[PDB]
Formats: C-alpha cells, structure tokens, sequence
C-alpha cells in the first residue's frame, strides 16, 4: 500500500498522518473518541511494509516529489528511503529481509537505530530543531545521496523524516508539536527531552495501554498519563502486543491505587533490601 | 536492543 | 501456625524500627529489617501474605503469593 | 500524636542523612535511614501515609510512620 | 546443576533469615540476604529464574541464580 | 542553593566509588550510597529531582535533593 | 575501556556474592555490591547499560556503569 504525507498545511498534514493509521490500525475499546482514538496496528505478516509518499514540501507545489520511505508495517520502523527520480532504495542494514519490488536495492552497512544515526549525523535528537526549511535541506540531501554507507548530511535528513513521519503517527504529542512548524508563521519545531522519551517508551506502552479500563493513571517508566485527554494527546499508534512488547516477566501491569503501572517498573523500585543495611554493606 | 527508525 | 493469611490492610514502621502490618483485621510486627522492603512491596503490589509463627505479636516468617 | 495524613508532596535526601517529607503541608525528618526509600515507593504509588510522632509542629522529627493504599 | 526453570510460585522469608522460593514446583532457600528483594521483585513481574544447586530435590539450598528475560 | 532541577539523563557509578547524574544539563556526584537506589528510582520513574548544594560548580559533590513526582 | 553498551540479557547471583550481567553479547561480573539492585532494575526496565573495564573479553570484571534512559 502508498500512502502520501503531504505537508502544506496542518491540515493536510493531520489529514495524511489520519488516513494512515485508520489504514494500517484498529482503535483501542478502551481508548477511542469519535474517529480519535489510540490504536493497535494490525497484523502483518513479517517483511510487510508500505509506502510513504513526501509532499508539500512547498506549499501545494508538484516539486520535490521524488522522496518515498518504505515502511515496516509491523512496527513503524522506516526500513529506508526511495529516491523515485533514480528508482533506488536505500536500505538501512536492518532490513535485509523488507523487499521491494521494481526499483534497485542498495543495502547499505549504516543500521537504523537512533543511536548509529545520531553518531552520524552528529546531531542529537533532544534539541533536534524541524522546520519547513530544514526539511526541504534534508530532502534535497537524501536525493543527493549515493552510495551503501550513510553520510552526515543524509543521516540528519533522516532524523528529521523520521520524526515527522513515523513518530507522529505513533505519537499524536508529536503530531501537535510538530506541525505548527507548517504554518504560514514558518517556526521551529524543537523535539524536546519528552519527545524523545515518549518515542524510547513506545514499546513499553504499546504493552501497557491494552491492559487500561479507565484507571486514573497511567505509569510506563518515566512517562505518565493523568487521564484519558492526556493519553489521547500523546498516543495515537502502539504496536499489537512483537519483541518490542516485552522486557523481561509476563505481567504487563500491576493496578495500584487506581493507577496503572507497568509491572517492570515497580519491581525495578521494589527491589531494594533494607537501607540500612545497603549502605553499610560495602 | 536500542531503539531502531 | 498460619497466622493470619490475606492482603496487607495497612504496614507501619515502628518507632522501635520493628515493622507492622494488619492482615485479615489483626496486627503483627516484625523485628527483621529486610522484611520491611518485602512486606511494603507486597502491599503495594497486592500480595496474598501468610503470617506464620508458633504462637499467633511478633513474627519472623512470611509466605508471598501474587494474587 | 497523628500529625499529618496524606499523600507525600515531596521528599528530600538532606545532607546530614536526614530524609524529609512533605505531607498534608507540614514537613517532617527521620533519620532512620531504613524509611527513606520505603518513603520514596509510597511517594510514587500515591500511598497515604501517616506522619505519627509526640511533637507535630512541621519541621519536627519522626520515626513511626504508617502506609496505606486507597 | 540447573535445577529448575521458571516462575517463582510463591517466596518466603523463613525465620533462620533464609528466603525460600518454589520454582518448577521444587523449594529451594538460600541464605544469601541480597537475593530476598531481588528474588521478590522477580516474582512480582513473573521474571523466570534459574536455580543452581548441588542437589535439585526440592528443599536443597541454593546460592547461584540467574535471572533471564523469557 | 538549587544546582539544578529536572529528570535524571543519566546515572553512573563510577570506579572510584562517586555516583554520577546528570540533570538539566549539568554533572553532579554523590558518594552517598543511601542516594543510589533513591537516585536510580527517580531516574526510571521520571520523577523531577532538585540538586541542592551550598556551591553549584560544575561537577562538583551534592549530598541534598529533593525528589517530586512532577 | 567501553566494553559493552546495551540491555541486560541475564543477570546472576554467583557463589562468590559477585553478580553477572550479560551485555552486547559478553558476561561481566562486579563485586560492587552497590550495583546488585541498580543492575536488576535496569533489567527489568530494559535501560541501556555501559559497561567499562580495563579489560572487554567476556569475563572482565567491572565496577564502573552507566544507566541511560535511550
């Protein structure tokens, strides 16, 4: 399946990001106002993916158009990048089993985990500024790119496709942050300390949100919800709980005081021996 | 595993 | 003896740094330190506790179930 | 004396190896050093506490202290 | 030798200050104080263990344990 | 003086028996042990700590924070 | 040296009190006990871990770890 992400106005931003996930996902019983729900991406089989078309990049213009990202659709994970001009696809060295036909594979030896792209590109994602300009840089970089070993400059592009794709269709936090960048005022979008916690987390509270029946709380490690609008303005796409569901144990969560918690976490604060006897056991 | 894009 | 089996209604830490906890209406402390982190994490996280003792006070043996 | 009733609103390592907590708007310190992360999970989990000492002005001491869940 | 994998069905602070814990549906205690909260915590989240011991009938002893992520 | 305030980045212990966080930006070492797990829970359950210090250098020891869920 | 920087795969409680993690791959032991309750719960939160010793063969001792939330 293609789908188009075209970014000339908030409006046809959301509108693409939308379109996506009701494709792709299923709206949580538990979860769900209107059409505005956090959802469960339904299963394919392994080595699914689908297509990204980039658009708008200039308001409303057919021009840089020749960026497509492929997509796992399991787990959201941009498996790399077509440039649709030279009919190649880029692909991240973790992705050897994602297969698309019709256009030229290059593997490449860069893998996609944040923590190779950050090195590469030298650029950090908390504090990353995103704005209309910087995504025009990053496109034309990506189209410059040649080669099965990623550069600084296609790495950055990356994180920032990245980010203004995948993660705001997992995140609708992202989403809102993100797209005032599109309007005619043309700010900066900057991806904050939260942000990036919220796209670490994504896993853990894909394992915990099923379990929710309206608890006044919900605890995942560092992030927490208050109530269902905040849950319903932060998440919108979890994984169908893929190894990404599951750290360690079996127990997904542990209602206390009317808050639901993700297990691992308060084991990992109730495994403490006495203090006393902690610090004087040296 | 660390976190993949 | 089984004391007293069930959730643990409330815990307190004793003035004397023994440890108290109310399980099914009755109270029982203990004087071993580690049993502090154990019975509060078993409260908070809704264990079944089983006080046992030869004479059901203080007690020095605890059995943890999940519920 | 119950001085304070309450979720924890704060706590605070000090440096003499005290532990404070806030609860119910008063401030109370133990040094028992035993308290201070069985203080540190009631304060995550919301636990109640109960702040019980023979002086209650804020700012006191205290060693007893009773937890409860909702 | 591994002597059973699993769960921990239940744990149990004993009054000799060992800790005993029912894995496979074998006992084991262990007298080592540093396993009591880690043991517990395990429980708690359903972690799976792995007893170690000379003997693996139950009501051996134990003083080697891994705790693995299945 | 409050030093810094905000989520733990991250921690580290260090060979020299020193316990390093990082927070809003800037290093601080404890050599507290009872810090340690009180530490390590704020750090994995985003509570909001405040580093307290007489003097704020960088890098320098604390042996005073404050620690709230938000 | 970095010797290895990832989740923790397994832990074990040795016969020596010593404790073992396995990281990207290779085992590493520390006798720190301050560690023992930090490295389970990076465990179970799956946190990214840092490893460093004089020596990186599987096997190596450490005492010096980071505890990072990416």
């Amino acid at each position: 399946r293609e789908f188009t992400i075209d970014f000339s106005t908030q409006q046809s931003y959301v509108s693409s990001l939308n379109s996506i996930r009701t494709e792709i996902s299923t709206p949580l019983e538990h979860i769900s106002q209107g059409t505005t729900s956090v959802s469960v991406i339904n299963h394919t089989p392994p080595g699914s993916y689908f297509a990204v078309d980039i658009r708008g990049l200039d308001v409303y213009q057919a021009r840089f158009d020749h960026l497509r990202l492929i997509i796992e659709q399991n787990n959201l994970y941009v498996a790399g990048f077509v440039n649709t001009a030279t009919n190649t696809f880029y692909r991240f060295s973790d992705f050897t089993h994602i297969s698309v036909p019709g256009v030229t594979t290059v593997s490449m030896t860069t893998d996609s985990s944040y923590t190779t792209l950050q090195r590469v590109a030298a650029l950090e994602r908390s504090g990353m500024q995103i704005s209309r300009h910087s995504l025009v840089s990053s496109y034309l970089a990506l189209m410059e790119f040649s080669g099965n070993t990623m550069t600084r400059d296609a790495s950055r592009a990356v994180l920032r496709f990245v980010t203004v794709t995948a993660e705001a269709l997992r995140f609708r936090q992202i989403q809102r942050e993100f797209r005032q960048a599109l309007s005619e005022t043309a700010p900066v979008y900057t991806m904050t300390p939260g942000d990036v916690d919220l796209t670490l987390n994504w896993g853990r509270i894909s394992n915990v949100l099923p379990e929710y029946r309206g608890e006044d709380g919900v605890r995942v490690g560092r992030i927490s919800f208050n109530n269902i609008s905040a849950i319903l303005g932060t998440v919108a796409v979890i994984l169908n709980c893929q190894p990404e569901c599951q750290i360690t144990g079996d127990r997904p969560v542990i209602k206390i005081n009317n808050t639901l918690w993700e297990s691992n976490t308060a084991a990992a604060f109730l495994n403490r021996k006495s203090q006393f006897l902690y610090t004087t056991g040296k | 595993r660390r976190r993949r894009a | 003896a089984d004391c007293a089996k069930g959730k643990i209604e409330f815990s307190k830490y004793n003035e004397d740094d023994t440890f108290t906890v109310k399980v099914d209406g009755k109270e029982y402390w203990t004087s071993r330190w580690n049993l502090q982190p154990l019975l509060q994490s078993a409260q908070l996280t809704g264990m079944t506790v089983t006080i046992k003792s030869s004479t059901c006070s203080g007690f020095a043996e605890v059995q943890f179930n999940n519920d």
